[PDB]
C-alpha cells in the first residue's frame, strides 16, 4: 500500500 | 521561471496520456515520445489550498526526491559502481497552469475503471505550479503482477536484482530506500539473458529470467555526496509508524527502532529489512503460474526460505550480496 493514504 | 504544460506535454504526447498511478501528493500517467513509453509523475507544490484533503508541498519539500531520482539514474553510466537498476530519470520541470483537459480525461478513464482515493484536479488555477519528473516507464509494479509471475525462479531473479542495485547505491551514495515496498518495485520484460552491474571496481552478471526489475520513489529515501546528507525527517510524523494488516507497517517501526529516530543517520539495516518485506511477499503473496511441481524447482524454493529465515542477521545490502549463500 502507499505509506500515507487519502485517508 | 515557470513552463507552461505544453513544453512537457506537446498535444501528440498530451493526447496519448493514460493514468497509472496516484498517491496524496501526486497523479502518475504513461505517455509515448519518440515510440517509447514514458512514465510522468505529476506534483501540485507551493499554493496554500488542499488537494486530496492534504496541503500541497513546497519546492523544497519536493527537492530531495528530485535530487535522489537523478543521483540514482546517474548510477547506470558509472564505472566503479555501476547498475541499471533504478529508474531511469529523463527530465524534471516546473510547469505553471490549471490541469490539461487531456490529463483530466485520463484521469477520469481510472477513476471509472479502478477507482480514485483523489479529488479530481480540475479545480487548478493559471498561476497554479507543478513540478512534472518524466521517468523511464519501468514496466508494472510487483503488487499488479501479483498473479502474473511464471515461478518462484523467477523470485530469485527479481530478489538477486534488488539486492544488487541496493547493494551498489550503498557503495556510491550510502544510500537507504527507506520505502521499498511492492508497488514500489516494477518489473518490464527483457531479451537480455543476463544482466550486468559493478560493485566496487568487480563486476558480475545476474540471470533475468526475462524480467528487469527497476526501482522507483525516493520520498523516503536517504543518500549523500562528499558529506552532505539529502533525505526525509520523518522524527515528528504522526501515522507513518501507526499502520497495521500489512508487514510493511511494521517495517516503518523496525527502521525507527533501528536508528534511534535519527533519520540522517546511515542504516543500511532498512535495506534488509525492506528485502526481507519483499522476500516474504513473494513466498507469502505472490501466486505463480507454475508451482514448485520438480525437484528443482522444490529446491529453489528451500533457496528462498532459506534466504527468508537467514537475512536479517546481515548488516546491509551490500554484506547480503557478497556473503549470502543464495547468491553464490
Ligand atoms: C510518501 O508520502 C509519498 C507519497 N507520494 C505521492 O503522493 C506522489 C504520487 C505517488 C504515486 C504512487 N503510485 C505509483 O508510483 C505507481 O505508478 C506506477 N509507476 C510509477 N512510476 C512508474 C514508472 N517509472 N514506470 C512505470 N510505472 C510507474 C506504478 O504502478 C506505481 O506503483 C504517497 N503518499 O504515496
Ligand atoms: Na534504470
Amino acid at each position: 500500500a502507499r505509506k500515507k493514504q487519502t485517508a | 521561471g515557470p513552463v507552461p504544460f505544453s513544453h512537457c506535454l506537446p498535444t501528440e504526447k498530451l493526447q496519448r496520456c493514460e493514468k497509472i498511478g496516484e498517491g496524496v501528493f501526486g497523479e502518475v500517467f504513461q505517455t509515448i515520445a519518440d515510440h517509447t513509453p514514458v512514465a510522468i509523475k505529476i506534483i501540485a507544490i507551493e499554493g496554500p489550498d488542499l488537494v486530496n484533503g492534504s496541503h500541497q508541498k513546497t519546492f523544497e519539500e519536493i527537492l530531495p526526491e528530485i535530487i535522489i531520482s537523478k543521483e540514482l539514474s546517474l548510477l547506470s553510466g558509472e564505472v566503479c559502481n555501476r547498475t541499471e537498476g533504478f529508474i531511469g530519470l529523463n527530465s524534471v520541470h516546473c510547469v505553471q497552469g490549471s490541469y490539461p483537459p487531456l490529463l483530466l480525461k485520463a484521469w477520469d478513464h481510472y477513476n471509472s475503471t479502478k477507482g480514485s482515493a483523489n479529488d479530481r484536479p480540475d479545480f487548478f488555477k493559471d498561476d497554479q505550479l507543478f513540478i512534472v519528473l518524466e521517468f523511464e516507464f519501468g514496466g508494472i509494479d510487483l503488487e499488479q503482477m501479483r498473479t502474473k509471475l511464471s515461478s518462484l525462479a523467477t523470485a530469485k531473479s527479481i530478489l538477486h536484482q534488488l539486492t544488487a542495485s541496493l547493494a551498489v547505491a550503498e557503495a556510491s551514495l550510502r544510500f537507504e530506500h527507506r520505502d521499498l515496498h511492492w508497488g514500489n518495485v516494477l518489473l518490464k520484460k527483457t531479451s537480455l539473458k543476463k544482466l550486468h552491474y559493478t560493485l566496487n571496481g568487480k563486476s558480475s552478471t545476474i540471470p533475468s529470467c526475462g524480467l528487469q526489475v527497476s526501482i522507483i520513489d525516493y520520498t523516503l529515501s536517504r543518500l549523500e555526496r562528499d558529506g552532505i546528507v539529502v533525505f526525509c525527517d520523518v522524527s515528528m510524523d504522526e501515522d507513518l509508524f501507526t499502520g497495521d494488516g500489512d508487514y510493511q507497517f511494521d517495517i516503518y517501526r523496525l527502521m525507527k527502532k533501528e536508528n534511534n529516530n535519527r533519520w540522517g543517520e546511515y542504516h543500511p539495516y532498512s535495506n534488509v529489512l525492506w528485502l526481507h518485506y519483499l522476500t516474504d511477499k513473494m513466498l507469502k503473496q505472490m501466486t505463480f503460474k507454475t508451482k514448485c511441481n520438480t525437484p528443482a524447482m522444490k529446491q529453489i524454493k528451500r533457496k528462498i526460505q532459506e534466504f527468508h529465515r537467514t537475512m536479517l542477521n546481515f548488516s546491509s545490502a551490500t554484506d547480503l550480496l557478497c556473503q549470502h549463500s543464495l547468491f553464490k
